[PDB]
RNA sequence: GUGAGUGAUGAAGGUCUUCGGAUCGUAAAACUCUGUUAUUAGGGAGAACAUAUGUGCACAUCUUGACGUACCUAAUCAGAAAGCCACGGCUAACUACGUGCCAGCAGCCGCGGUAAUACGUAGGUGGCAAGCGUUAUCCGGAAUUAUUGGGCGUAAAGCGCGCGUAGGCGGUUUUUUAAGUCUGAUGUGAAAGCCCACGGCUCAACCGUGGAGGGUCAUUGGAAACUGGAA
RNA sequence: UGCAUUAGCUAGUUGGUAAGGUAACGGCUUACCAAGGCAACGAUGCAUAGCCGACCUGAGAGGGUGAUCGGCCACACUGGAA
């Protein structure tokens, strides 16, 4: 139905009066394999279920993620913070060519075919954010006919 | 076949055909891709053709016939 | 040759895969030593060394010749996640397991160094050839029959598409390359497409 | 001076041979003037008489010289006497 | 004033994000073809021209999308004062797969990427519009 | 920075700070001049040997010696092994490599290198710090 | 290719053991299977071209082997496909024993102060392949020299602030030019090599064939929107 | 190719007319006549390096090499002159 690829998880403290404590966070990104991608922070003092309480949080808001058949349109670079990713698209046998975090936004979402490179940092929480922010800069061949007021075949 | 047809200012002249030919020219650098200019000193004789400050005029090499000079007109246009 | 126990990594990875099985009959649970214990996690390294190591001891040469065979996979056109399938059937030991010879690919990928090895002419005595569409691998002329070859010939029948082999000559220049469909299954494609890419 | 060149091209242990315009004093494998063509040397092909020699027919009619016994490909070709 | 038509250019996007409909220009012969052909592919609504003495007015009254989505929606200047560039009819770019569109100062004015091809000649290609 | 300035003063790499910088060099015998080799291993000979403790957050105390290698470039290098080797005025082959908390030590000694054939007592490490006896 | 179809927990003996049982392990025997290595064989690919006579330098027809292992065929042996390195995470590879901040590992963070999966062995496992691993030099990863493709408030980074020549860049319009610009007709950037196609080498390593394809260039044709150049 | 922590070099040195001499023009050599010529578009000085079609790396831009195999120099104990 939907699959849901845990990215990472991370052991957090606080520091109190006697020793500190802990919890864990663990974002994780649910994909729809349509092309229709959302994520979300778990933060409880426990593994196998704060998993769970970022689920439920990821489904509440997605994106949708512009399929051209197998791949992407055009060239973007979504940035967002320091972190940055330099999306571009391929011929439809490829493969998918990412790093460790931004394959589980696009092997998760419906693309399949796409290079690409991460730049700037690497922490994998700002990676997803500006690859969310690059898909919804992303724009259909059909639409932009649409503002433009031409036909698709006046484009070319 | 033909001789060069480089043609430009001067800077000036002295006694015995001290003909020197001023010639600019541009050239991209070979990287950054900026239209550097630069310039080169050339010679050239004659009689008592040219001037100081400005005797722009096509010269074309030919035989030696000097210790620098390898151009052989001084075929004038443009001048003071 | 592996000079190993292939029923002792027929359980430490996952398959025999050369038969039917050889794991019911013993503890399939792990390996050895550590088998009265759990399981561990996955990672795209254990994709790759579970994939491409699955798939080794499957056509059994050792590695410096799969990077070889992976760009000679490589170096031709469509898919490359399928043209690894469309070469990985080339091999005369591939015919030689495959055609009904012996099951096992030791004596079966040593049908070269005794038996019917001619193929369309002279002997090929090595482990493979680049045998294309229209070719036809014959029997020896000074012996058409070997000791196991037309001895278990009628041991077996019903054989794969894409090769059309008769009785009394052993001899095949069936088809072609074969399809993408009929292969080896249970192995996934792009799991393998980038482990030997990174 | 002017010579026709037979060298020793190809893998090893299958000594071939390539056809040009060769110097006297050059090498080999040394400074060519122009090709003249080429033969299989060797003795397992059918077709191989490989000299269109129009583009060497300069050679002969402008001060050559026949080449260190290679006169049985001289032979089946027949530019002579056609002055 | 340094470039003469990038801080007209750059006037676009300032009056493209606070959602205006007016902008005013000094005027040239070089904009009233630039501002129509980004008339003549939608991106602006209505230019009329330059009418007023001195080399005065111009305004441009431009095009937003439906839900105010803002229709140009990308801008940059590349080839510039101080670093030109020259691009043959060889290997002359898309912009963003082809569905922005680049101009290019040429042999027979300024044209596009759409003109770049039945020409076959090529210029000094200047911006990119998305 | 602009283009103007920057075809006046252009680039310019960084430099490389090299690993094992008592090496690559070989100082003649008969013309007396140093030169540049890129070599893998050299000879030497030993002086001392001696021991110094602190390691900071390691704690034990390890040995040393003073090789000094062709031509007189001396030397600190640090000798693998559990036992070691009883030979004054050696004949080593040095190695590459800075084993780490010593203040002042980046080169090993290979273990045999026909001076000692390293430790009899070890088995299964067989081929560092010098064993043999196996039959695999 | 130093072995092959079998072959009941399959074992005497190694290890785990709380031992009841998994493991090496269908490993092994002992049947059944094979010539690659070993005694003999005919062992004869590159291997051509003339100082002649008949016709009028051209044709046909008689003249030359150092390595002599190769290709060959045919009985048919079990002659060592072994050893390297690891096993906590980067990065697949786990248990016991002596050892107790010692002797010792170390690419990096770091492991041992008495029960170390990081020391030394043992067993097992993983990757390898006639080798494995180590030290050394270069490139990428490195967008950590950033023209594509970075920055200068507090993180490294704004001259203490003027006036200024050499150099760099420039408003608006109309004319002509043609240096930069755009374009196409040539001469050229040899061959061997890389990129694909093809023949041959038992396939492979390797060879020959026609093309990209050989950069700033060379001379004239040509277009004149922008940068020069001049009124 | 690197050094501005190398900024003033050059004196038949740069031109003219001869006289010769070389396969061949010429400050190539001498007779005078004179004043030049070079340079922040890095001259001179020191240090290191035989160049190139190529080879290794790189998605590309670029970066690093020069023994194999070919093009072209320079050199044969060290210096000169036929
Ligand atoms: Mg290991
Ligand atoms: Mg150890
Ligand atoms: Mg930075
Ligand atoms: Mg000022
Ligand atoms: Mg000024
Ligand atoms: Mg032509
Ligand atoms: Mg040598």
């Amino acid at each position: 139905e939907f699959e849901e690829r845990v990215v990472t998880i991370n052991r957090v403290a606080k520091v109190v009066k006697g020793g500190r404590r802990f919890r864990f966070t663990a974002l994780v990104v649910v994909g729809d394999k349509n092309g229709r991608v959302g994520f979300g922070t778990g933060k409880a003092q426990e593994v196998p279920e704060a998993i769970k309480k970022a689920v439920e949080a990821a489904k509440k808001d997605l994106v949708v993620v512009p399929r051209v058949e197998g791949t992407t349109p055009h060239t973007i670079t979504g940035r967002y913070g320091s972190g940055s990713v330099f999306m571009k698209p391929a011929a439809p046998g490829t493969g998918v060519i990412a790093g460790g975090p931004v394959r589980a936004v696009l092997e998760l979402a419906g693309i399949t075919d796409i290079l690409s490179k991460s730049l700037g940092s690497n922490t994998p929480i700002n990676m997803v954010r500006a690859t969310i922010d690059g898909l919804q800069n992303l724009k259909n061949a059909e639409d932009v006919a649409k503002l433009r007021g031409k036909t698709v075949e006046e484009l070319y | 076949n033909d001789r060069k047809v480089y043609v430009g200012k001067v800077v000036s002249d002295k006694m015995d055909k001290t003909i020197t030919v001023l010639v600019e020219t541009y050239k991209t650098h070979k990287l950054y891709g900026k239209r550097v200019k630069y310039s080169k000193k050339y010679k050239t004789h004659d009689e008592n053709n040219s001037a100081k400050l400005g005797d722009i005029v096509k010269i074309q090499e030919t035989r030696p016939l000097s210790a620098t000079k390898r151009f052989r007109l001084v075929e004038i246009v443009e001048e003071s | 040759r592996f000079r190993g126990s292939n029923w002792k990594k027929s359980r430490r990875l996952g398959i025999s895969l050369s038969g039917t099985g050889k794991e019911l009959e013993k503890r399939p649970y792990a390996p050895g030593q550590h088998g009265p214990n759990q399981r561990k996690k996955l990672s795209e390294y254990g994709l790759q060394l579970r994939e491409k190591q699955k798939l080794r001891y499957l056509y059994g040469m050792t590695e410096r010749q799969f990077r070889n065979t992976f760009d000679i996979a490589g170096k031709k056109f469509g898919v490359h996640g399928e043209n690894f399938m469309i070469l990985l059937a080339s091999r005369l030991d591939a015919v030689v397991y495959s055609l009904g010879l012996a099951r096992t690919r030791r004596q079966a990928r040593q049908l070269v160094n005794h038996g019917h090895i001619l193929v369309d002419g002279k002997r090929v005595d090595i482990p493979s050839y680049s045998v294309k569409p229209g070719q036809t691998i014959s029997v020896r002329e000074k012996s058409q029959k070997l000791n196991i070859i037309v001895e278990s010939v009628e041991i077996n029948n019903f054989v794969p598409e894409y090769l059309n082999f008769d009785a009394d000559s052993l001899t095949g220049t069936f088809v072609r390359l074969p399809e993408r469909s009929e292969l080896p299954a249970e192995i996934n494609e792009q799991l393998i497409v980038e482990y030997y890419s990174r | 001076a002017v010579k026709i060149r037979l060298t020793r091209l190809g893998s090893k242990r299958n000594p071939f041979y390539r056809i040009v315009v060769a110097d006297a004093r050059s090498p080999r494998d040394g400074r060519i003037i122009e090709q003249i063509g080429t033969y299989n040397p060797t003795s397992a092909n059918a077709p191989e008489i490989k000299v269109d020699e129009a583009l060497a027919l300069k050679w002969l009619n402008d001060g050559a010289k026949p080449t260190d016994t290679v006169h049985n490909i001289l032979s089946k070709e027949g530019i002579m006497k056609k002055f | 004033m340094t470039d003469p038509i990038a801080d007209m250019l750059t006037r676009v996007r300032n009056a493209n994000m606070v959602r205006h409909e007016k902008l005013e220009l000094p005027a040239s012969n070089i904009k009233k073809e630039i501002a129509e052909i980004l008339k003549s592919e939608g991106f602006i609504k209505n230019v009329e021209y330059v009418e007023d003495d001195k080399q005065g007015v111009l305004r441009l009254f431009l095009k937003y999308g439906q839900n105010d989505e803002r229709v140009i929606t990308g801008l940059k200047r590349i080839s510039k004062p101080g670093l030109r560039v020259y691009a043959k009819a060889s290997e002359m770019p898309k912009v963003l797969n082809g569905l922005g569109i680049a101009l290019v100062s040429t042999s027979e004015g300024v044209i596009t990427d759409k003109e770049a091809r039945k020409r076959n000649v090529g210029g000094e290609i200047i911006a990119y519009v998305w | 920075p602009t283009i103007n300035q920057l075809v006046r003063k252009p680039r310019q790499s960084k430099i490389k700070k090299s690993d094992s910088p008592a090496l690559n060099k070989g100082f003649n015998s008969k013309k007396k001049k140093f030169t540049d080799l890129n070599s893998p291993q050299k000879r030497g000979v030993c002086t001392r040997v001696g021991t110094m403790t602190p390691k900071k957050p390691n704690s034990a105390l390890r040995k040393y010696a003073r090789v000094r290698l062709s031509n007189n470039i001396e030397i600190n290098a640090y000798i693998p092994g559990i036992g070691h080797n009883l030979q004054e005025h050696s004949v080593v082959l040095v190695r590459g490599g800075r084993v780490k908390d010593l203040p002042g030590v980046r080169y090993h000694i290979v273990r045999g290198a026909l001076d000692t054939s390293g430790v009899d007592g070890r088995r299964q490490g067989r081929s560092l710090y010098g064993t043999k006896k196996p039959k695999n």
